[PDB]
């Protein structure tokens, strides 16, 4: 509930172990590499890089399920989209974006590993589906692995997650015939010396400080 | 005309091995795939797997994993299903069945006529069969005892005794063998009068029998 | 996407003569010692033909009048000599890379002296009008070249927009062509006017040759 | 895997009513736009024949009597009228995922 | 031989398919490339895509790649072009075209017949068929008046009038038919001795005319 | 093109498969170069190299490695809308190095022996150069003095 409402702060605060994360289950590549991007980041803009209204008519949107359930009903991501075929068709998708906006875009998307070749063939109606992702320097192909696995969150299929900085001027393309879990939302970063990653279940106040620890603040003249 | 034709119908030895064949006709055998679909007698229907006569790829479930090899002639479109170690449980009519249309997971539209495969320790052992005959105003009828393998098939007066016929259908003894009774609603003033003849023809034994039936 | 810019849209040559057909590419098709353009030849009605396939190999059964040169980016059909099974249509094509993508055409016209056309106007018949519609016709028949411009006129007031034309293809009798006008119109609006002219400008005519009919005159 | 439970295993309807066999599966069968559930027609010594498919669409040559409905997990065949041609068995399946599993059966007398 | 043979030219509704066949001969059709180009009437040709009959894959162009499906049935060699949602401006001669070799992106050297594919908003409404008619020193014709769909066919005096004669091609009208003209060069002396008949066909309609022209 | 690799294409309608072997035998590790080229599009791919589903498999005592062409259109980076994975490895003394291929590679034409040397490095600078000597040297200038600091 923080993307409508938080775009900047002075650092950020997380749990030691948080547990509403990734909610449908998969691997979230160089997930340490993004936070350590992101301890830098002192603000963004979250914006619908990929409209769901327009830039996907000719495919379902609205896929769900209930790994990823709010308020007791199934429901997905907000900054992701997972797409789906429609009238027996998952055409091939060929939707690109210029980074026009001068800050370095935070792209997010996604590749379902399903479960088994049935569910593959109902969601995008091929056996042999591939994603490709292109940048400027980033090029990448993703092949689905269909495996039954251990039912994490009720859920046996899986989820990569995978992430890249386009930066100004570049242009990403997206292909796939299926598999694709694409971004609706994407983050321009503004980068901040001083901000930072803090650790922590500590409470807070509207006390202010020059310092912050994960204990607690610091408010004293000393040197160490 | 769109269709799938299958091989007839036949018997196998337990720890034997059966090949079904479905022949399709009227479309591209290619693009559609091929699932096998199989029911146990009076039972409700259980799903094999699919072939893709495209690539020859397949998939099959788990209680038929080890067991089924789906295969396709695309020269003369046509799937076959190879069931091996039979046993018993697995007598079934198994029908190949054609997807409504590509690529998507859609139904099943166009099915085979069936192959019934009949799995027992026997050895198409004819069948005997015998009167049924009333004493007063009542019914009349004929059995069939200790016959294999179905299916056989009765009739009456040599096929003009259509009336209150009533041709039950044969259950599966623990001897291994089947047996029935075919029986005829009647009225009892006729009967003593007239003169019923059951008969009955087993085509896997060649043999045919007729049987008078009187009070 | 490998454009094939082709020229020029149209030669007119004559017999024994050589006829250089100019294909350029938007980048080179030239690659894996080979050159991935194709020249093919289709006649009116007909599919294509290839005549020589990497830009410079003769297709077998073809005659040796057709060769191929160039490389790179810049290649070249050369007919010689010219004969009347050559009146066509020249495409180029590459292979190179996807979308596999045509030049556009290249007519060819067997090159003649220049003669005037034989003019004509026939009125439309009055079952024309029994069908609700009457169109005249206005004829050009064996002339050559072919730039000829038809401009329609009634009661001396100038018609545009109404009207339909159709050339024939080059006929190997004289190799000269014919045009097929026609000025359509309800039967009200036929009735209110009275004669009926149709135009010719071309290069086989002193002047600019204007033919005319009254409307019902015996 | 997807269980598909159905519901009632038979019916006595008379004739020009309405019949109503409720199929529900374990776990969504709707998803890509469609409800992957089909209902087949199965009469004694014959094939099945499928009478609609994604669980609304009716099949060409199949009569209008045949109606689907329903969504996610629960789902209903609904025949009416009735007719004496309609006495069979009437299967659900789903094509969601592998395995492709039936619903056991519902006879109609 | 070796050849490739397509399914005859049709007429299509705006918004319907049509499915395009093209039957090999002569050659192992799975071992050369099939590419599906098209050529609207008067115009230049540009290319759909290919399908690799071996293995079924397929590749086509962007302006044609929401609307086009290649297949291809192996036992009889045969390839198809199915288009959907068609346009008007989709109405073209669709051609079949094998490559001249395998692997390397060679030329096409088999060609099909072209299969003449009309898209339009009508009912195959026959031809009206009228005189045009000389009143001297002249020519003689006859036209062809608002018909559908191509291709109608004229000749004079029922095949022995091939003197002379100037069969032009017919244009599209904003009505949404055909219409044509075909003339006659002749001597004007003979003319209003010699009777001249104006004959036509157009086999969609099933559709024979006959039309005298006199001064 | 690039002089230290060579870009292998089909001649007469072939490509055939190749199995080009190196043996180290000169006592210094090899450095060897290679490359795959991703080409924007199937018809690219087929014309180069005659093939569709090419391969490319760098193998060594251990080095064992295949590569994929993954065809795709991209951003037209230098007016060029494929690219080339440019690999490397440091091939040891005796150890043999097999190219195998359908297509697809930038194969070496020239490779590096190398002379490993303490206090020879890497320095990024614009600085310019005369013919002085100097016994250290920084990206911003030489260091001619007798300090420890
Ligand atoms: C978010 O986290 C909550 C828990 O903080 C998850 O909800 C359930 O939490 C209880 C413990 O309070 C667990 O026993 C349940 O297993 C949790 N639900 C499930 C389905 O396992 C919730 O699932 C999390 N959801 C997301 C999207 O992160
Ligand atoms: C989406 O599909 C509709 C179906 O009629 C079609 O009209 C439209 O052109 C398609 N648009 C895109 C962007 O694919």
């Amino acid at each position: 509930e923080l993307l409508i409402s938080r775009e900047s702060w002075s650092y950020i605060v997380e749990k030691p172990n948080p547990e509403n994360g990734t909610c449908y289950p998969g691997h979230f590549a160089d997930y340490e590499e993004l936070r350590e991007q992101l301890s830098s980041v002192s603000s963004f803009e979250r914006f619908e890089i990929f409209p769901k209204e327009s830039s996907w008519p000719n495919h379902t949107t609205t896929g769900v399920s209930a790994s990823c359930s709010h308020n007791g009903e199934s429901s997905f991501y907000k900054n992701l989209l997972w797409l789906t075929g429609k009238n027996g068709l998952y055409p091939n998708l060929s939707k690109s974006y210029a980074n026009n906006k001068e800050k370095e875009v935070l792209v997010l998307w996604g590749v379902h590993h399903p479960p088994n070749i049935g569910d593959q063939r109902a969601l995008y109606h091929t056996e042999n589906a591939y994603v490709s992702v292109v940048s400027s320097h980033y090029s990448r192909k993703f092949t689905p692995e269909i495996a039954k696995r251990p039912k994490v969150r009720d859920q046996e299929g899986r989820i990569n997650y995978y992430w890249t900085l386009l930066e100004p001027g570049d242009t990403i393309i997206f292909e796939a015939n299926g598999n694709l879990i694409a971004p609706r939302y994407a983050f321009a970063l503004s980068r901040g010396f001083g901000s930072g990653i803090i650790n922590s279940n500590a409470p807070m106040d509207e006390c202010d400080a020059k310092c912050q620890t994960p204990q607690g603040a610091i408010n004293s003249s000393l040197p160490f | 005309q769109v269709q799938l034709v299958q091989s007839g119908a036949e018997v196998k030895k337990p720890g034997a091995s059966v090949k079904v064949s479905c022949k399709a006709s009227g479309y591209t055998f290619t693009g559609y795939y091929i699932h096998w679909v199989r029911q146990a007698p009076g039972q409700g229907l259980e799903w094999m797997g699919w072939i893709n006569p495209n690539t020859g790829g397949t998939v099959y479930a788990q209680t038929f994993q080890a067991r089924v090899t789906m295969t396709r002639d695309t020269s003369i479109s046509t799937a076959y299903m190879e069931l091996i170690r039979l046993r018993s449980d697995d007598t079934a009519v198994y029908y190949c069945a054609r997807e409504r249309g590509t690529g998507a997971p859609d139904a099943f539209n166009i099915w085979g006529q069936g192959t019934l495969v009949t799995v027992s320790g026997a050895s198409t052992k004819g069948p005997s069969v015998f009167p049924l005959a009333p004493s007063g105003t009542a019914a009349l009828g004929c059995l069939v005892k200790d016959y294999f393998p179905e299916p056989v098939t009765v009739s009456w007066n040599s096929g003009a005794l259509t009336s209150g016929v009533h041709t039950f259908p044969a259950v599966l003894q623990s001897s291994g063998l089947y047996s029935l009774s075919s029986v005829v609603t009647v009225p009892s003033s006729s009967l003593g009068t007239q003169t019923y003849i059951c008969n009955v023809n087993h085509k896997p034994s060649n043999t045919k029998v007729d049987k008078k039936v009187e009070p | 996407d490998i454009v094939m810019t082709q020229s020029p849209a149209s030669l007119a040559v004559s017999l024994g003569q050589r006829a250089t057909i100019s294909c350029r590419a938007s980048k080179s098709v030239s690659t894996s010692g080979y050159s991935y353009i194709h020249w093919y030849q289709q006649k009116p009605g007909q599919p294509p033909k290839l005549l020589i396939y990497l830009a410079t190999n003769l297709e077998s059964g073809v005659p040796a009048r057709f060769s191929g040169s160039g490389s790179g980016t810049d290649f070249t059909l050369n007919i010689h000599p010219v004969e009347e099974e050559d009146a066509a249509t020249y495409y180029c094509q590459h292979s190179r890379d996807t979308p596999y993508t045509f030049g556009g055409g290249t007519k060819l016209e067997i090159k003649r002296t220049v003669a005037a056309p034989s003019v004509f106007i026939f009125p439309p018949s009055d079952e024309q009008l029994k069908s609700g519609t009457a169109s005249v016709v206005c004829l050009l028949n064996n002339f050559y070249p072919r730039e000829a411009k038809v401009q329609w006129k009634v009661d001396n007031a100038l018609q545009s927009g109404n009207s339909q034309e159709s050339v024939t293809e080059q006929d190997s009798k004289d190799s000269t062509y014919s045009l097929s006008s026609t000025l359509t119109l309800s039967k009200a609006d036929y009735e209110k006017h009275k004669v009926y002219a149709c135009e010719v400008t071309h290069q086989g005519l002193s002047s600019p040759v204007t033919k005319s009919f009254n409307r019902g005159e015996c």
